[PDB]
């Protein structure tokens, strides 16, 4: 709940989530133009991370650097790998893309309080997160390993 | 057209660089080779001056730029102002006479005359550069060669004075570096370094004051401003004559050059903020250094604090926001370049003859060395701001710049004129005390057994050849003011609106 | 523009100096509708407190989209304590993001308004319901365009530090 | 304005509603800082005579490779004449005012043309303007005497 | 599977196999051709690294090793250090009757460990390669084998280096736990915020223990007490090679494991590097005044110059890049190996390392005195030499990033470095017929082997301490194009 690490951003253009089979809130804002994201490679995204109500707890613009992620090998939430690559035939993202995602707590960290440093937690249970992914680029030399 | 100032500056280093090993293990070959190079460089300076320096146009003459580093935007900006060519001619002249006086040195004269030529190039590089960062390059390239001269040649406690000089000038040139970093980076959009492009900026007061302090603490040690002048009675007073006549002739007057070059046309408004304080500090400087001079038992330290005293007129003329003030400051730069050069030369020769440093000993020697006595007497008169000599008209035009100031009112001006005019009472006290100590009088033991050799014709040419432009300016002062008055008008155009 | 209550000025300085003063930003305040955000913004105009928008920057610039500033304690979008203690809520979103030059206060999500605003450029009326929307430019729209036309970096920060030199209250009210 | 050392702009003295300027600008021989003294109206009347005789007896200065000193001497003595005519017309008798200020205008345009002739290093225009400026300097001396 | 990107280290392991084949066949009848195949292995590795210049920054092995242009540059600097330092022990081995074989092996494998530390990307290799290099360091330091002080000093160094790497890897363990089970620097910052451990005390202890271990590797003034004690008895060529190569590979890691997995805690990261940098700049240059030794005060001057390098570490890629740090490391290698070449030649001709024996070098050997004086003035930076422009580029980037209290302290300690440098230059210029020592008066330049390669590499380092300050624009032009460090 608390320890939200206040980073006042400007928000992102809201849209309706064309849902998936696995319950993913899914809304592709800006179709990228280039190659699809490969499975298992390092990719660089920007995102603003939000709770159910939309309050921010994390941002790549907080860190002012695209977050490098090896997607598809399960090093992240399955919501990331199913909303960027696509599990049930959901179309994978192209470079320079933007997409909102409503991660359901089935795909997200359950009712488990993800992150609890000292009494208080980073994420409460069943947070049903809202990610706003700006998939900007592939990592320049990246491998599927 | 022609790379004028580049072949001016690089010629003493690149021509002294032919002393690689050069197997001639006396001082004759490299001695005459270096006086040949210094004469050739002086003739290069005069040929660039008499034939391609328009004394009317108050702009950047003999302009030249190269590329050195693209990241700094650091060029080889060379160019002469009206305030610069007096110092360049003073540089070439005084350092050529310095290596003339540097003939009878024979310890390691190869490395000595090579560093003489290294100073003789680096100083003209400092005065000729239209760049901040190249001014800093040459401001610290004039540091290690005159260190190596100071420490290995001349003076009792010359090691202490040499390390004190090099650490003091380095620990102020870091503030000069802070100033050039500030102006180049946080000066304006498009970070540049050409002073042709840079003297026309806004520079608000909370930034311009910090720039001005960053250069004033830099230049305040080199033109010795009395919070920061501890380096000078050691550096000048414990050096021998040929290095000290350029340490006092031209090395002391850069900085005061920079207070006209960097701290007056680049930063006008904060100079108008702090020149009320620099005026009071210069008036305290003249009295303070003229009163520390009778306290010096040493001979050469009296001339060192005399140099600190005469720099007060330069600080005052710079702080006097006027054409007569700044023009008397340039005149005092050239005048006291001659004066300090000749006095430290004659003090070094007097120590070489008499072998007595202090003035409780070394009584009446004027019957023993009358040529040194008459030249030292006439150059003491030149130091007295006494007429027919350039120091007179220098200090009087500084007084005239005080009394015709639009910056100051009568309440200040009366106090400033009074305190400065006590200085021309205090200056006869120590100068004539020096004269009545080391020359006037009679010692009973000194009759015929010693029979000291007088001034030879070389040293007498040194003294006469410095004396003649002092007289030629003291009777016709437009040998200095006419080559710079146009540029000082271009300076004060930024101050009077 | 429903009842501009307090016209208020604050002036910027683009580029490398701190007092370059390339124009100014004279804006208005709809204080009748929002008392809290307009009161915080008036207290951040040098107010009566020592803290304000003097020395604060525009730490984010996005082209064809709003620019973001107001953070005085930090300079990345974190130090944003208010005059109502540290952080207060949102109030009565009557008017909307009608286009260029709005002083809508930024926040993380609901009920977390701080010291950070953003100046809208293009017509983006979709920010309603989350950001409280108030303020309107009247002088210095080309100055905001001059802020936005600067080339930015990877972290969406301006390469020239666009810092607010002064902030004070006009005698309009 | 703390008594000693008024600071900042360092102004020049203004013109007291006189038409003594060029009107396409103020004047082109204005030396920036000179000390004209507040002596009195007869003192200014005499110093007009003195500096008018100075620019009269500028004969032996004019010559080749000397035009810059001609320009500096002109700017100096004409700045003295400028402030002294400003005080004289500023303390005029309301019927001597208009012919003397017309005299000052037709003198100062002559000074402008001579300063431009000596500024461009052209000796023929220098002497051809110095002829009737010698006429007008004799005229203003025999007016002030 | 084909990792062709690690071909300059394949040339190194090829040279190691040839070293062992020569070290198994005859064992006595090959001193100089072994040095030939080793030096040409260096030159072939350099020309392979230049043949692979324009290649993509591809992570070659299975998420294990990244051949960035930044890593290529630092591998090039380690190869240049090894090339310009490898002739500096062709006379020391024949003077001290040690084995030139397995010494060349030690230098080749220390170069190997440094070049893998530059491109290391898993946390495994950022322990394997530094301590590959450090076990080679302990074998190089315990190599004189004639006394008690050298062996006790290298044993204390082995204790402190094991403590160094173990604190560094305890911090790596807090990375490996706090960031889930993730390694690979690009994936570790992902693993912190997958587990929501960015605002955690565990990652704070991770950063503190990692920066303490790197400060042990960088010998910054909290963790700096090893270098003077361990550079007395350890021989001067390995003092040169190990100090310079250790600090260039440690600045390689100090960029590498500090920008990619620590751009979230960059505030406390910059504050810790600022504390260690300011204390290092002050205390190295303030101890190095008052020591009568020559290699100890050189070790403290190396500490102060690495404290200058940390100003380039703290600045990012943007507001004055790491390119200034790169070109100052190039200058640092170039003007430090010349200093150590002169210190080696004072000891291949005298045998002593006491600084008071230097009184009278100008009269006996003006060439070596000129080379040492010019290298020390490059290290101090009074005329336009290399080190002055390196410190200028550093202080430029620090002033443009706004790090005012870094640049001002760096300038004051640069003046403080100027003092003990010209304290040395007093001795090797002057001489007064009894201030000269009997270890100096019998200099004997003529009882020498041949036209040596120590003199060649020494004058290459002197020219590389003089002209690249003048010719810095191609070096900055080739260093600014390292933007993939992230
Ligand atoms: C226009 C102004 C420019 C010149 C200003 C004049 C400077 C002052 C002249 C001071 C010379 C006094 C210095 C002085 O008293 O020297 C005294 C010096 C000693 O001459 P005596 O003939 O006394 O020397 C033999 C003795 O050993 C026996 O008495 O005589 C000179 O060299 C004559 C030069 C006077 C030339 C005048």
């Amino acid at each position: 709940a608390t320890r939200i690490d206040y980073y006042a951003t400007v928000g992102d253009p809201l849209c309706e989530y064309s849902y998936a089979k696995s319950g993913l809130g899914f809304c592709d804002l800006d179709v990228g133009f280039g190659d699809e994201a490969p499975r298992g490679v390092l990719v660089n995204i920007h995102y603003t991370a939000r709770f159910a109500d939309g309050t921010l707890f994390d941002s790549s613009y907080k860190r002012a650097r695209p977050l490098t992620m090896r997607i598809g090998v399960g090093k992240v939430i399955r919501g990331l790998d199913q909303g960027i690559l696509g599990g049930e035939g959901v179309p994978p993202m192209r470079v320079g893309g933007k997409r909102k995602l409503q991660i359901p707590p089935k795909l997200a960290y359950g009712p488990e309080p993800a992150g609890c440093f000292s009494g208080d937690c980073n994420i409460p249970g069943n947070a049903t997160l809202l990610y706003d992914i700006n998939f900007v680029e592939i990592y320049p030399g990246s491998n599927t390993r | 057209d022609f790379p004028w100032l580049t072949i001016i500056v690089v010629f003493p280093i690149s021509a002294g660089s032919l002393m690689l090993f050069l197997p001639h293990r006396g001082n004759k070959v490299n001695k005459w080779y270096t006086i040949c190079i210094c004469i050739l460089e002086l003739l290069l300076t005069t040929y660039a001056f008499c034939y391609n320096f328009k004394m009317d146009d108050p702009l950047i003459q003999l302009s030249e730029d190269y590329k050195w580093i693209d990241f700094f935007d650091f060029y080889w900006r060379m160019g002469i102002d009206g305030l610069s060519i007096g110092t360049i001619l003073l540089t070439g002249f005084i350092t050529t006479l310095a290596t003339l006086a540097a003939f009878p040195v024979t310890r390691d004269s190869r490395f000595f005359h090579f560093l003489m030529l290294a100073m003789y190039s680096g100083q003209i590089g400092s005065f000729s550069s239209r760049d901040l960062l190249l001014f800093f390059i040459m401001w610290e390239l004039e540091l290690i060669p005159v260190y190596l001269l100071l420490s290995m040649w001349g003076g009792k406690k010359r090691l202490y004075s040499a390390t004190k000089f090099i650490l003091y000038t380095a620990g102020s040139s870091i503030f000069l570096l802070i100033g050039v970093l500030g102006i180049s980076l946080y000066g304006s959009n498009e970070p540049t370094l050409n002073l042709e492009l840079l003297a026309n900026k806004s520079y608000p007061v909370t930034l311009e004051i910090l720039f001005y302090i960053g250069f004033l603490i830099a230049f305040a040690v080199k033109s010795p401003i009395i919070p920061l002048h501890t380096w000078l009675p050691d550096t000048h007073g414990e050096a021998h004559y040929s290095t000290c006549m350029l340490l006092a002739g031209i090395l002391l007057k850069m900085g005061a050059y920079g207070l006209v070059r960097i701290n007056m046309e680049l930063l006008p408004h904060a100079h108008s903020m702090f020149s009320p304080w620099l005026l009071v500090v210069g008036t305290i400087q003249i009295i303070y250094a003229a009163s520390t001079s009778p306290g010096q038992r040493n001979l050469k330290k009296r001339i060192a604090y005399s140099s600190v005293s005469h720099m007060g007129f330069i600080i005052i003329g710079i702080s006097s926001i006027t054409d007569p003030g700044l023009n008397g400051a340039i005149l005092q730069i050239i005048s006291h370049g001659f004066i300090g050069a000749a006095l430290f030369f004659l003090a070094g020769t007097s120590y070489d003859r008499i072998r007595l440093v202090y003035l409780d000993e070394m009584g009446g020697m004027a019957i023993s060395i009358p040529k040194i006595f008459t030249m030292f007497t006439i150059l003491s008169m030149a130091s007295l701001a006494l007429p027919g000599m350039s120091g007179f008209i220098a200090e009087f035009i500084v007084f005239f710049g005080i009394i015709t100031s639009q910056k100051y009112f009568l309440i200040s001006k009366i106090f400033i004129i009074f305190v400065m005019a006590i200085g021309m009472i205090l200056t006869p006290i120590y100068l004539l005390s020096m004269l009545r100590q080391m020359f006037y009088g009679y010692k009973l033991i000194n009759i015929k057994n010693f029979s000291f050799f007088d001034s030879g014709p070389r040293e007498l040419f040194l003294s006469i050849s410095i004396l003649l432009p002092i007289i030629g300016i003291g009777i016709y002062p437009d040998f200095v003011l006419s080559l710079a008055s146009d540029k000082v008008e271009s300076i004060l155009s930024n101050y009077f609106y | 523009q429903s009842k501009i209550t307090h016209k208020v000025y604050f002036d910027i300085s683009v580029g490398n100096p701190v007092g370059k003063l390339a124009g100014r930003i004279v804006i208005g305040l709809y204080g009748d509708d929002v008392p809290q955000t307009v009161e915080n913004f008036r207290a951040l105009c040098t107010g009566e407190k020592g803290f304000g928008y003097k020395g604060s920057t525009f730490h984010r610039v996005i082209r064809d989209f709003m620019i973001q500033g107001g953070d005085f304690e930090k300079g990345n979008g974190t130090g944003g304590k208010s005059v109502y203690g540290r952080t207060f809520k949102d109030e009565n979103f009557k008017l909307s993001h009608v286009g260029p030059g709005v002083l809508s206060m930024a926040n993380a999500g609901p009920n977390t308004n701080g010291s950070q605003f953003f100046i809208c450029t293009i017509k983006t009326s979709w920010l309603d319901g989350r950001h409280v929307v108030f303020g309107q430019v009247i002088e210095g729209m080309e100055v905001v365009k001059l802020i936005e036309e600067q080339e930015t970096d990877r972290g969406d920060r301006p390469r020239k530090k666009v810092v607010i030199a002064d902030c004070g209250q006009l005698p309009m009210s | 304005d703390n008594g000693f050392w008024i600071d900042g702009p360092l102004p020049i003295p203004p013109i007291y509603n006189n038409i003594v300027n060029e009107k396409t600008g103020t004047r082109t021989f204005i030396k920036k800082g000179v000390y004209v003294a507040d002596i009195g109206t007869k003192g200014r009347m005499y110093r007009v005579k003195k500096n008018a005789f100075d620019l009269l007896a500028m004969e032996d200065l004019i010559g080749p490779d000397t035009l810059n000193y001609v320009k500096k001497y002109l700017r100096l003595k004409s700045t003295f004449l400028f402030y002294d005519f400003d005080n004289l017309i500023s303390a005029a008798a309301s019927e001597d005012k208009q012919p003397l200020t017309d005299l000052a205008n037709r003198l100062f345009d002559n000074f402008e043309k001579l300063e431009d002739a000596a500024k461009t290093k052209n000796l023929a225009e220098t002497e051809s303007c110095y002829k009737d400026t010698k006429f007008l300097l004799q005229e203003v001396m025999t007016r002030m005497a | 599977f084909d990792g062709s990107f690690i071909f300059p280290e394949c040339i190194l392991i090829f040279g190691l196999i040839l070293l062992l084949m020569i070290d198994s066949t005859s064992d006595q009848k090959d001193i100089p051709w072994l040095y030939f195949i080793s030096s040409t292995s260096f030159v072939m590795s350099i020309t392979a690294l230049l043949f692979r210049w324009r290649e993509e920054p591809m992570i070659s092995f299975s998420g294990n090793f990244q051949t960035n242009n930044f890593n290529e540059i630092f591998q090039f600097l380690i190869l240049l250090c090894s090339t310009l330092c490898i002739p500096l022990s062709v006379e020391y081995i024949e003077c001290t009757e040690m084995a030139i074989t397995e010494f060349l092996l030690f230098i080749l494998t220390a170069t190997l460990g440094g070049m893998f530390l530059c491109g290391a990307n898993d946390l495994i290799t950022i322990f394997v390669a530094p301590e590959c290099f450090s076990l080679c360091s302990y074998l190089l330091s315990g190599y004189t084998k004639k006394d008690i002080r050298s062996n006790e000093a290298t044993m204390k160094y082995l204790l402190m280096g094991g403590a160094s790497s173990s604190i560094l890897v305890h911090g790596f363990s807090w990375l490996y736990g706090s960031s889930g089970g993730e390694i690979e620097l690009q994936e570790i910052v992902n693993g912190l915020i997958n587990t929501q451990m960015y605002n955690s005390p565990g990652i704070s202890i991770a950063l503190i223990f990692i920066t303490v271990g790197i400060g042990f590797k960088l010998s910054l003034a909290p963790s700096h007490q090893w270098t003077p004690d361990v550079y007395e008895d350890s021989p001067t060529p390995v003092v040169a090679f190990l100090s310079v190569t250790s600090k260039v590979a440690a600045s390689a890691s100090a960029t590498r494991i500090f920008d990619i997995p620590f751009y979230f805690s960059s505030n406390e990261w910059h504050l810790l590097l600022e504390i260690l940098a300011i204390l290092s700049m002050i205390f190295g240059n303030l101890i190095a005044i008052t020591q009568t030794s020559m290699k100890r005060m050189l070790a403290y001057s190396s500490i102060g110059q690495i404290g200058y390098v940390i100003i380039g570490i703290i600045v990012g890629d943007s507001n004055g890049g790491y390119a200034s740090m790169i070109t100052y490391m190039l200058f640092y290698i170039a003007m430090n190996l010349g200093t150590f070449a002169c210190i080696i030649l004072f000891g291949l001709r005298t045998g002593t390392d006491n600084i008071r024996d230097y009184a009278g070098l100008y009269t006996k050997d003006p060439f070596l005195a000129l080379s040492l004086a010019l290298c020390l003035l490059s290290l101090g930076g009074l005329p336009p030499l290399a080190g002055f422009f390196g410190k200028l580029h550093l202080f430029w980037c620090g002033w443009q990033a706004g790090l005012y209290f870094l640049v001002s302290i760096g300038l004051l300690t640069s003046v403080l470095s100027i003092y003990y440098y010209l304290k040395i230059i007093k001795l090797l210029m002057t001489g007064r017929n009894q201030e000269i020592t009997p270890h100096m008066r019998n200099y004997r330049i003529s009882p020498l082997r041949s036209n040596n390669s120590i003199e060649l590499s020494m004058i290459v380092c002197v020219i590389a301490s003089t002209i690249p300050g003048i010719s810095m624009n191609p070096i900055i032009a080739i260093a600014q194009d390292t933007l993939f460090s992230f």
